[PDB]
């Protein structure tokens, strides 16, 4: 995370003659990619390594979610508001010669109530497509019981929390460098322990909560494009 | 198949610290001080013995480490270039008495006593057979750790440096799998008595890893999220034991999770260690001599190319308390022992001493203590956690000095809300808590923290104060911690010599209990003897007394933690108990190591819980344990 002016920022938003003094703090030994993240891989020279090295001299909740990647038919426009059309609307949402139009089959994140994944927790209109709201104050833990249910191996990983190991074990399953790019299979379940620490949270000078997100990372680009995305708040302690 | 090795006893000058005095152990074609004369095993490549092969820096004085797999014959050729005679005795493999290398009345031919003792200038072939029954037994690792050593004068040959590793392996030594991802290393925990070697036969005891002292020894590197396999050899010519810890890490010997690694001369272990933490860790011997220190050596890990948990909340406080080890029940005498140690004497504090200890409380108020149960005596509260559980330790310091609470055997501890240590502090176990303050600790039990299907359902571990390991423990800060898998009266025993001469409070007790606080001699060696309380849980001499129902089928978490330097061999006068899947009747415990023995009470007297090591027994270290029905 970057600390600038006095705010926890995840990226640096920069552009011609932008000037910052950002500071960051290094808790994990190792090598980490500094890099520009714009979808256009041309934006992809802005990539440098940073090596970090030893040198010389009330009570926090645990939240539990059962979440499934699983496929559905997604409607981009389920509300009869068509008429207005000397303006584009037709192109993106009509069926025929070579338009799918508006009903694309996608895969989402979907919250269920227990390890059985046979019954869904409360959906809510307005947040459509995006997976379940994942809250977590500084200090808390989130148990993300994850079950897949799709037609490609997916995954679920939060950008925002540093401490995301498997539950129970601290060591990863195979030749797995990182839980982020390790996939979940047939309808296997994985159990993750996200722990929200202080250095993830706001900074007096920024808001009670700050806005993050999770997504499958086996292939960030096309997974998110298939619709694996959902919101994650990270907040502070004491409709 | 067949395996040719060329060795050669080479005399060298060695200072125990600079890996550069190894280069002299190379070969032709053609300050600051200390420096001793030694002699070691060097490889060569020809039979001409003019081509050395270089000593790897991390092996030190270790010999070249011969390997053969099952069915392989091993041909080895000594050449005695040292001042003195040598030999080549193999442990772990078959010989014929001429490829043996020890002399005795074996009623053998004078050429079958050439192996026995080769002479300077000379040389000798040896032939070792790896028979079908020389090998792994399946339940052992793929290679077995053994050793060659010179064997003409064992005291001198060992103390001079004539030892090296030897690994009998299954079939598929050559199989290859993880090119230096999975690192094997040889660790030779050895006490070279430079005064009892062929050199100068007032000198010193070197306590070395591979012949290096003080954190020397280059080269112990390991690939990050992978395992490293240690091949372990203990060595010395006197008894001596060593507790061998690796910071941040537990071992895996047999199919047990060893945390201690307990060694004595010619212990042969294969321990595995999974590495999941970048950085440096200290491999060292924990015996409180620092004479048993010097066995320290860094270990770098680096990164190479290619039913739902519970959270236990605890309010523990370091708070001071009058404490007596003979709780005004021990009737004295006037002769000695239990009168010198107990019994308020003129130059004797006697039996009541000011201690500090961990204590439970019910809420963050710290304004009502908790239950007790007097069996678990001086002990702080009992701390439990199955694999996957978190322990929330809200710890208040209600004493004078700064203190601490750190787990031994939990790896993932940090403050409760942040992973960032405070102030200028590099690790929590160094970070002291000033009088009056609370700190909130989060102890996270992972899988590599606990039982391995092959050892108990509960690993016995302790916690305590680390702003001054030794003296904080002396002062009374110690508590049991169980680390289980997925129900009993509980049963925890702790053998603890409490060296009151180290107690931070000795100065207070000196004033508050001698009638001559003015004139006290702090070095009368029986006065200080009067303050080593050889204590079981809290109490010396049979002041401790366990009452178990006849038939109550128990579970005893025992630990040896205190001023001790010798291993405690420990017994229950009437019973046997179930240890590591078999029954025994003595349970050996090195310092700072706990074990879980499962016991069924069935024959029904009143017995004696005690050590075995007589001169501890006679200075108190004894409980009672009466069983009867109910
Ligand atoms: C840093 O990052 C990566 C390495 O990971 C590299 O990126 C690609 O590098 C390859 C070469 O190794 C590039 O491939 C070739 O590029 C040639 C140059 O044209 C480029 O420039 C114009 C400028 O506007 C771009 O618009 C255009 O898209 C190209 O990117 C092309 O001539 C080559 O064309 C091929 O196809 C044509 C069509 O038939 C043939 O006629 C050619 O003979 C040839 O076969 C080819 O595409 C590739 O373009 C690079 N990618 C990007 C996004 O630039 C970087 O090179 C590396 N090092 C740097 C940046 O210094
Ligand atoms: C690894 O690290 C450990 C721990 O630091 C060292 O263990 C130390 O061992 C040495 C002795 O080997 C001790 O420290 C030094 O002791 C010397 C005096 O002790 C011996 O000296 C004579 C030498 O002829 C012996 O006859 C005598 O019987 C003692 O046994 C000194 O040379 C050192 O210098 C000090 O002396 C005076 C102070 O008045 C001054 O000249 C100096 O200022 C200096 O202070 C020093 O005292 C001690 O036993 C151990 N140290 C500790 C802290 O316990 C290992 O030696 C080391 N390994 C190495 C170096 O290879
Ligand atoms: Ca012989
Ligand atoms: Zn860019
Ligand atoms: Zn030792």
């Amino acid at each position: 995370t970057f600390l600038v002016r006095h705010h926890r920022q995840a990226s640096l938003e920069i552009s011609p003659l932008t000037f910052l003094t950002a500071q960051t703090f290094l808790m994990d030994l190792g090598q980490f990619l500094l890099f520009c993240h714009i979808s256009s891989h041309h934006h992809g020279g802005m990539e440098a390594h940073v090596r970090v090295e030893s040198c010389a001299e009330k009570h926090p909740k645990t939240w539990v979610h059962y979440i499934a990647a699983e496929e559905e038919d997604w409607d981009y426009a389920p509300l009869v508001l068509a008429p207005d059309d000397r303006s584009y609307k037709s192109q993106y949402l009509n069926n025929g010669p070579q338009r799918i139009g508006r009903k694309y089959k996608k895969v989402r994140f979907m919250a269920y109530t227990d390890e059985t994944f046979k019954t869904r927790e409360a959906i809510q209109h307005e947040s459509g497509i995006l997976g379940p709201l994942l809250y977590g104050e500084v200090g808390d833990t989130l148990l993300i019981i994850f079950k897949n249910q799709a037609s490609r191996p997916y995954n679920i990983y939060p950008h925002g929390i540093t401490d995301v190991r498997p539950l129970y074990s601290r060591r990863l399953p195979k030749g797995v460098k990182h839980l982020k790019d390790f996939p979940i299979l047939p309808g296997e379940i994985f159990k993750y322990k996200w722990t929200v620490t202080v250095e993830d949270g706001p900074t007096k000078s920024d808001p009670r909560c700050l806005t993050r997100y999770y997504s499958s990372f086996v292939n960030m680009e096309r997974d998110l494009a298939s619709g694996l995305i959902g919101p994650l708040l990270i907040c502070y302690k004491e409709s | 198949a067949i395996r040719r090795y060329y060795l050669g006893a080479v005399e060298l000058s060695w200072d125990y610290r600079q890996s550069e005095l190894l280069r002299e152990l190379h070969v032709d074609t053609r300050g600051p001080s200390v420096l001793y004369k030694k002699t070691v095993f060097v490889e060569f490549t020809d039979q001409l013995f003019s081509v050395a092969r270089p000593r790897p820096p991390w092996m030190g004085l270790l010999g070249p480490t011969i390997q053969a797999e099952v069915y392989d014959t091993v041909v080895v050729t000594l050449k005695n270039m040292a001042s003195h005679p040598v030999s080549l005795h193999a442990v772990g493999v078959s010989f014929w008495k001429s490829s043996e290398g020890a002399e005795y009345e074996d009623h053998t031919s004078q050429r079958e006593k050439e192996d026995d003792k080769v002479l300077p200038g000379k040389s000798q072939t040896y032939v070792w057979q790896v028979l079908k029954e020389n090998g792994p037994t399946a339940s052992d690792p793929p290679c077995l750790t053994y050793s060659y050593l010179s064997h003409v004068d064992l005291v001198k040959d060992l103390n001079s440096g004539l030892i090296g590793a030897l690994l009998v392996c299954r079939e598929g030594s050559l199989t290859r799998e993880r090119t230096q991802n999975l690192h094997e290393f040889v660790l030779l925990f050895a006490v070279f008595d430079e005064g009892k070697s062929w050199h100068s036969a007032a000198q010193p005891a070197m306590h070395t890893v591979n012949g290096y002292v003080n954190r020397s020894l280059p080269g112990l590197i390991g690939c990050h999220k992978k395992s490293v396999y240690w091949h372990v050899i203990g060595m010395g010519t006197s008894p001596e034991v060593h507790s061998i810890f690796l910071e941040g890490h537990t071992f895996l010997v047999r199919h047990h999770r060893q945390a201690s690694l307990e060694i004595s001369p010619l212990t042969f272990l294969t321990a595995q260690t999974f590495l999941m933490d970048l950085g440096q860790f200290l491999l060292f011997c924990h015996i409180s001599s620092h004479h048993h220190g010097g066995m320290e050596a860094h270990v770098r890990v680096e990164s190479c190319a290619e039913k739902h948990p519970k959270t236990w909340v605890h309010y523990i406080a370091a708070e001071e308390e009058d404490w007596d080890y003979a709780p005004l029940v021990l009737a004295p005498d006037d002769r000695s022992y239990k009168s010198q140690y107990l019994n308020n004497g003129p130059q004797r504090i006697g039996r009541k001493y000011k201690k500090v200890r961990f204590m439970a409380y019910t809420d963050e108020t710290f304004k009502t203590r908790e239950a007790i149960q007097h069996e678990s005596g001086i002990l702080g509260p009992l701390l439990y956690g199955e694999v996957g559980d978190t322990l929330l330790i809200i710890f208040k310091n209600q004493a004078s000095r700064p203190y601490n609470i750190y787990p031994h055997g939990i790896t993932d501890v940090r403050p409760l809300y942040s992973r960032r240590l405070p102030k200028g502090v590099k690790h929590l176990k160094d970070f002291p808590i000033l009088p009056g303050e609370i700190f909130k600790y989060k102890w996270t039990v992972t899988v590599e923290d606990g039982p391995t299907k092959s050892d108990p359902r509960c690993l016995t571990r302790y916690y305590s104060s680390f702003v001054n390991m030794e003296r904080d423990l002396a002062s009374g800060l110690i508590g049991p911690l169980l680390i289980c898998y997925k129900s009993d009266k509980r049963n925890v025993i702790l053998f603890s010599v409490f060296d009151e001469n180290r107690s931070w409070y000795l100065t207070e007790n000196i004033q508050r209990f001698l009638p001559n606080p003015a004139g006290v001699q702090l070095e009368d060696p029986e006065f200080q003897a009067s303050n080593i309380m050889h204590s079981i849980n809290g109490y010396v001499f049979d002041s401790l007394q366990l009452s178990v129902c006849l038939h109550e089928v128990a579970y005893w978490y025992i630990l040896s933690i205190g001023a001790q330097t010798d291993f405690l061999s420990v017994f229950f006068s009437g019973y046997t108990f179930k240890h590591k899947m078999v029954y025994e009747d003595t349970l050996t415990l090195f310092p700072f190591s706990g074990e879980t023995v499962f016991m069924s009470m069935e024959n029904p007297g009143l017995w004696i819980l005690g050590c075995h090591n007589s001169d501890f027994r006679n200075r108190g270290m004894t409980a009672l344990l009466k069983v009867s029905s109910c």
